[PDB]
C-alpha cells in the first residue's frame, strides 16, 4: 500500500584491454528511481431486502 | 558511500563491469577496436564481402556462400545485428512473397534472439554492426577462446590513483581523502587460425582496398587471384598500370572502370570489386612478401 | 471529493503526513538479462593457464 | 544429368525418368558442397526457392545430411571430379567388407 | 605503460625471462574429426574373409 | 577472347572459311556491318542443347 521504488540503471560503464605494466582506468556508474503507486477501482450494488 | 550502499549500488557494479568486461571482448574478437597486441588476428581482416539490401535470400545463400565453398571453406554459423531483421524480412519475390518461411525466436535466460538460416544456427544481437558491416558468416570452429581463473576483486582505502593520464598526471590520495577504490581484473585468451575463412555481410555493394607488399630479394614473379580466377606471372618490378592490365585481363573481365592501383614497383594499393589473394612461389623471397585489407576510413 | 490539505478530513494526500509514506526499495525490473559476448557462445572454449 | 540452370527439374524430373523408365530404383544422393550453392538460388520464373527442403550437421560427423525429394542425401567436401559433382541411383546396388 | 628491459621494473615481457615462460602444450583443435568414407555409409557392409 | 564472363571451353565451330557452325552457351548475335559485299549476311539458330 505505500508503493515500490526502483533505481532504473542508465550508465555506460566500460573497460579496457592492458598491457602488463599499463596503467589500469576509472569508471563510474547512473541511475534514476522510479516510483509506483496503487490506485483504488470500486462500485457498488443495490437491492431490495425481499 | 560505502556505509550507506544506496541502491545496492557497490553490488550492482560488481555485476556490470562484468558486462562491460563481456562486451569489450566482442568488440575486440569481431572489430578489432581496442584489441591487445596478444590476439592474433579479427574479423573485420576478411578478404570475403557480401551486399544483402535488395534480396537477402541471394546474398547469404548464394552470392555469399559461393565465396566461401568455390575456396574449400565451410559455412556453419552466422551473427546478425538487429537492424538487419527489416531487410532479411523485406526480402521478396517479384510478386512480394516472403522468401524466409524459416525464423527466429527469443529466449527467456540470454538477452539475444536465436534460430535457423539455410539451416545454419544464428544470433541476432543489438551491437553486432560497426561501420559498413552488419554481420558475419563463417566456420566458427576456426575460433577458440579461454579464461585464466575467474573475474577477481581487490578493494583498497590507501592507493593513491591518478586520475588524468601518464603524459598529464592529476593524483589523489585515497587515505587523505576519506575514498575507496575497487579493482577489477580478468584475463582472457583469444586465437582465429585462418581471418580469411568468414564473409563480411554489408547493407550494399562496396569496393575492396588491399595493401600489397613484396618487400624481400627483388627479382621472380607472382599470381594474383581474384574470385577464384588466377592471373599470367607480374614480375617483382612491374608498374601500377602493368598491374591493373593484368588485373583486368582475367576472363570475368572486370573493367579497368572497376579496378584501380596506386603505389610503387614492388609496393602496391589495389582496389577492386571481389576478393583478391596472391601466390609469392615464384619470387627470389616467397616469405617476406604479404597482401592485407587495408582497414579504409 | 475534497482538496488535499483540506480543513475537516485527513487523507494520505496531506502534507502533515510526508515521509511517513515511504515506498519500498525494489530491483531494477526494467533491465534486459545481463549480455554475455557472442563470440563465446559459437566459439569453442578451451582449458588455459 | 546436367542440374545447373535448375536443381528441381534436374534431380526431380529429368534425372528421375532416366531410372524410372529403365526399371530402377532411386534411393539415395551423394552431392559436392561446391552444388549447395546450386541447390539454393534454384528459383521460379519470379524469383522464389523451389526447396524447402534443407540439411544439417551432426554432432561427431564432417559430413552434411537431409531429405531431398524424399531421398536420404549426403553433401561431402571432395566428391567432385572433372565435370561430374554428384551421384544419384539405387545405392543398396553396392556391397562392400573388411578383411580383420 | 614501460618499456620491455625497463631499467627500474621487472617484467615478464623482459628478455632475462626467455626460455622460463613456456606454453603448455595441447590438442589440434582447428582440425575436425578424423573422416569415414561416404560410400562405406550408404552402401550395404558383408561379412569377409 | 571476349572475356566478360566468356571462358575457354564454353565453345566449339565447325564447317568451311565462312558458312561457319558455332556451339555456345547463352545468346549469340553477329555485326555484319563491316563485312561490306555481304548486305544479307546472316546468323540462324539451327538448335538449342
Amino acid at each position: 500500500a505505500t508503493g515500490i521504488v526502483i533505481p532504473h540503471w542508465t550508465g555506460d560503464v566500460s573497460a579496457q584491454w592492458i598491457g602488463e605494466g599499463d596503467m589500469k582506468p576509472i569508471t563510474k556508474g547512473n541511475m534514476t528511481k522510479r516510483d509506483v503507486h496503487p490506485a483504488k477501482i470500486a462500485t457498488i450494488f443495490v437491492a431490495s431486502a425481499e | 558511500t560505502v556505509r550507506a550502499n544506496p541502491a545496492n549500488y557497490l553490488g550492482t557494479m560488481r555485476t556490470k563491469v562484468a558486462t562491460a568486461i563481456a562486451m569489450a571482448f566482442d568488440n575486440a574478437a569481431l572489430h578489432g577496436t581496442n584489441a591487445p597486441s596478444a590476439f592474433q588476428g579479427y574479423l573485420d581482416q576478411s578478404n570475403k564481402t557480401q551486399s544483402i539490401s535488395p534480396n537477402a535470400y541471394q546474398g547469404l545463400g548464394v552470392s555469399g556462400l559461393t565465396k566461401l565453398v568455390t575456396d574449400g571453406k565451410k559455412w556453419t554459423h552466422t551473427l546478425l545485428d538487429d537492424t538487419v531483421e527489416p531487410v532479411l524480412n523485406g526480402s521478396v519475390d517479384a510478386n512480394g512473397r516472403p522468401l524466409f518461411v524459416e525464423s527466429t525466436y527469443e529466449s527467456l535466460t540470454t538477452p539475444f534472439r536465436e534460430g535457423r538460416i539455410l539451416g545454419r544456427p544464428t544470433i541476432l544481437s543489438d551491437h553486432v554492426a560497426e561501420g559498413d558491416v552488419v554481420g558475419y558468416a563463417g566456420d566458427f570452429s576456426q575460433i577458440i577462446w579461454g579464461q585464466v581463473g575467474g573475474l577477481s576483486f581487490d578493494v583498497t582505502d590507501q592507493a593513491t590513483l591518478n586520475l588524468g593520464s601518464q603524459e598529464s598526471p592529476n593524483f589523489v590520495s585515497l587515505w587523505q581523502h576519506n575514498l575507496v577504490a575497487v579493482r577489477v581484473e580478468a584475463e582472457y585468451g583469444l586465437l582465429i587460425n585462418d581471418v580469411n575463412a568468414f564473409v563480411k555481410l554489408t547493407f550494399d555493394p562496396v569496393l575492396t582496398t588491399y595493401a600489397l607488399d613484396l618487400d624481400g630479394a627483388s627479382a621472380g614473379n607472382f599470381t594474383l587471384s581474384l574470385d577464384g580466377k588466377t592471373s599470367a606471372n607480374i614480375a617483382y618490378n612491374a608498374s601500377t598500370a602493368t598491374v591493373k592490365s593484368a588485373i583486368v585481363a582475367i576472363d570475368d573481365g572486370v573493367s579497368a572502370d572497376d579496378v584501380t592501383v596506386t603505389g610503387s614497383a614492388g609496393d602496391y594499393t589495389i582496389t577492386v570489386p571481389g576478393t583478391l589473394t596472391a601466390d609469392f612461389s615464384g619470387l627470389t623471397d616467397g616469405e617476406g612478401a604479404s597482401i592485407s585489407v587495408v582497414s579504409v576510413g | 471529493g475534497f482538496s488535499a490539505d483540506h480543513s475537516q478530513i485527513a487523507q494520505t494526500k496531506d502534507t502533515m503526513f510526508t515521509g511517513y509514506l515511504d515506498p519500498v526499495q525494489a530491483k531494477d525490473y526494467f533491465a534486459e538479462a545481463e549480455k554475455t559476448s557472442i563470440v563465446q557462445r559459437v566459439a569453442q572454449k578451451i582449458p588455459m593457464g
